[PDB]
Order: C-alpha cells, then sequence, then structure tokens
C-alpha cells in the first residue's frame, strides 16, 4: 500500500575519541513495511555482531529500529550504514560523520 | 516527573510462502521499553526489558505469555479477515498494528486512555477520546465497528483504560523510580564549523537526556531564526538516552548575536548557549 | 501489564 522509505542516522553513542571503546548506532526510522535489512560496516565490510532494537512504531504507523554494535574508533577506519528496503532501488550508504 | 504514560505496541506481518504472521510485541513506561514478545524468538515467552520488571513473580510472567500469545492469535485472524474485507490476493504480504495505553497527569491520576489500530500502516480502527466510541477510517472498519459495537469491545477497554492501566503504569513507577522518574536534563555544548571564508556553522549539542521530548531553538539578537537552520530527528544513545542538534550558518565574526535555547523537562528554566569561546 | 486475554477479533 504506502510505502514510506527509511530516514537513516549514523552516529556514535559517546563523543569520538580515538583509541577509545564507544558504540556505533544506525538508527532507522520513517519506514513502512517493517522488513529492512541494515548492516554496519568498516572499511566496506560488513560487521558480523551487530545487534538491533525490537520493532516498534510512532505515530504515524512507520516503524523505527537502531541497530548497533561496540567499536573503537581509529583515525584511518571509516565507518557506515547500509540500507536496504523494498523503496529503495539499491542499497542505500551513509557514511559516519563524526560532527553530525 | 510530571504526566506518564504506560503504552504497548503490535506488529504482525504475514507470511504467505509458509507458516504463521511474525508477530513483535514491545511494552513502555514513557519513553523506557520494559517488555518484549517476538513470535520468532526461542523462549515464546513475554521477556523482561528492564531491570525493574524482574522482581515480578512468575504469575506476573505466565499471564502475560498468555495474553500476547492470545493477542498474536487474534492478529492472525485478522489478517485472514482483513485480506478477505479489502478482496486482496493470498499472495502478498500485510501487516496489522495496534497501540494501546493509558497517561496519568501529574496529579498521578488517569488522564486519557487509548486503542489504535492499522492495517498496511493506515488507519483502520481507534476509539475515541471518551472510551465510549470508534472511529473508522473506511467501510471495512465500518464492518470492524458493527461487530465490536455489538461485543462492547469499548466498555471492556474502558474498564482496563481506567483501572488496570493506570494502577499498574503506577506500580512500574514506584517500582523503577530509580530511574523512571529521574529525569536527565540535556548535557550540552556548541561546536563551530568554517564553512566558508564568510560563513560558519554552529552546531548545538543536546546529549544523554530522558525523557526523549526536547526543543532546541535557535534566535539571533533575541529573535527565533528558522532560515538557514537545520535540526535532526532526535535519536537514541543506546544506552536509554537521547540526543539532538540543531545548526545554524551565519556570517563569519557575527556568532556572538546567536544563541540556541534548550527547553527540557529535566531543566528548571531553559538554557541558553553562545558562542564566545 | 497487558489487556487481556479476550481480544475480540475484527
Ligand atoms: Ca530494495
Amino acid at each position: 500500500m504506502i510505502q514510506r522509505t527509511p530516514k537513516i542516522q549514523v552516529y556514535s553513542r559517546h563523543p569520538a575519541e580515538n583509541g577509545k571503546s564507544n558504540f556505533l548506532n544506525c538508527y532507522v526510522s520513517g519506514f513502512h513495511p517493517s522488513d529492512i535489512e541494515v548492516d554496519l560496516l568498516k572499511n566496506g565490510e560488513r560487521i558480523e555482531k551487530v545487534e538491533h532494537s525490537d520493532l516498534s512504531f510512532s505515530k504515524d504507523w512507520s516503524f523505527y529500529l537502531l541497530y548497533y554494535t561496540e567499536f573503537t574508533p581509529t583515525e584511518k577506519d571509516e565507518y557506515a550504514c547500509r540500507v536496504n528496503h523494498v523503496t529503495l532501488s539499491q542499497p542505500k550508504i551513509v557514511k559516519w560523520d563524526r560532527d553530525m | 516527573m510530571g504526566s506518564h504514560s504506560m503504552r504497548y505496541f503490535f506488529t504482525s506481518v504475514s507470511r504467505p510462502g509458509r507458516g504463521e504472521p511474525r508477530f513483535i510485541a514491545v511494552g513502555y513506561v514513557d519513553d523506557t521499553q520494559f517488555v518484549r514478545f517476538d513470535s520468532d524468538a526461542a523462549s515464546q515467552r513475554m521477556e523482561p526489558r528492564a531491570p525493574w520488571i524482574e522482581q515480578e513473580g512468575p504469575e506476573y510472567w505466565d499471564g502475560e505469555t498468555r495474553k500476547v500469545k492470545a493477542h498474536s492469535q487474534t492478529h492472525r485472524v485478522d489478517l485472514g479477515t482483513l485480506r478477505g474485507y479489502y478482496n486482496q490476493s493470498e499472495a502478498g504480504s500485510h501487516t496489522v498494528q495496534r497501540m494501546y495505553g493509558c497517561d496519568v497527569g501529574s496529579d498521578w491520576r488517569f488522564l486519557r486512555g487509548y486503542h489504535q489500530y492499522a492495517y498496511d500502516g493506515k488507519d483502520y480502527i481507534a476509539l475515541k477520546e471518551d472510551l465510549r466510541s470508534w472511529t473508522a477510517a473506511d467501510m471495512a472498519a465500518q464492518t470492524t465497528k458493527h461487530k465490536w459495537e455489538a461485543a462492547h469491545v469499548a466498555e471492556q477497554l474502558r474498564a482496563y483504560l481506567e483501572g488496570t492501566c493506570v494502577e499498574w503504569l503506577r506500580r512500574y513507577l514506584e517500582n523503577g523510580k530509580e530511574t523512571l522518574q529521574r529525569t536527565d536534563a540535556p548535557k550540552t555544548h556548541m561546536t563551530h564549523h568554517a564553512v566558508s571564508d564568510h560563513e560558519a556553522t554552529l552546531r548545538c549539542w543536546a546529549l544523554s537526556f530522558y525523557p526523549a521530548e526536547i526543543t532546541l531553538t535557535w534566535q539571533r539578537d533575541g529573535e527565533d531564526q528558522t532560515q538557514d537552520t537545520e535540526l535532526v530527528e532526535t535519536r537514541p544513545a543506546g544506552d536509554g538516552t537521547f540526543q539532538k542538534w540543531a545548526a545554524v550558518v551565519v556570517p563569519s565574526g557575527q556568532e556572538q548575536r546567536y544563541t540556541c535555547h534548550v527547553q527540557h523537562e529535566g531543566l528548571p528554566k531553559p538554557l541558553t548557549l553562545r558562542w564566545e569561546p | 501489564r497487558q489487556f487481556g486475554p479476550d481480544w475480540i477479533v475484527a
């Protein structure tokens, strides 16, 4: 019926400092229907230990999930979130920017 | 911390190729999730998600499991019925959603109750605020409305929403008070980002707050400014707290004219940040 | 504490 494409934010739990353990988050929201694929990426490669929150929804019935993993940021490593949903032709990649 | 809510959120998604619907249920007090059920998990039990619900005894967990399983079978039947009402094919996946719960006011007494149902992500049927009458969005929902009026569903839900619901919310608030009745005011700061030789971005940050409701507003020379600003959606930190930021683009050198104003339940008066540093 | 266990079908 209505398909709503996901909004994506990618960010750390705590202010990022190199060498300090932290959590990398990918928050996906405003989507329908609920089936979604989300991976967290380190230098383009899929991270295995990622967890996610239990599915819930907003006032407008759209869904939201948080996907997250522990990580230790470094100066050179790049992180991103890759999302696929029925509203997307191709998976969408959002890079982590530590100031956002 | 002023008014409080208890809400339950249910999503059932059909699987036409094989088997029964995926059913997910989650329960919240305010912005804290405290229970889950997922039909694809191994336990087949309602499970705790907050430490202060773990002290509930096995009769509680057995009852909650029974209720949530029976709720799941009702949504299984509903997905079949609504497919019929809408003359849809048996080939596609469809979704039911239900949310219900209650609010108490700062007087600690019942404030409002709700029970809302959606099919494929649009309103289907909803109990009105009087808890006595129904809003049906279309002729399929009208049929449900007639069924539900004849079964006195409003009356049953009203008794729960005004009685049980409020009584248990109050119980949870006291058992979980160390966290549920603690407000975490936002930890704020501003950052500065040159965008060109002639302009800069100020970004106001609100971090580690609870509950999630917050207002960040920029002002220039004491007047609200929305042009040349950006505001992200409030987002979970993953430790139970929330984050947000707001940014404004300004002429380099004129940073001092701008102030960020932060409003939050944990702040007795709003905070004002200004780039001086 | 949820409502139930009698959830009336649509
Ligand atoms: Ca896709």
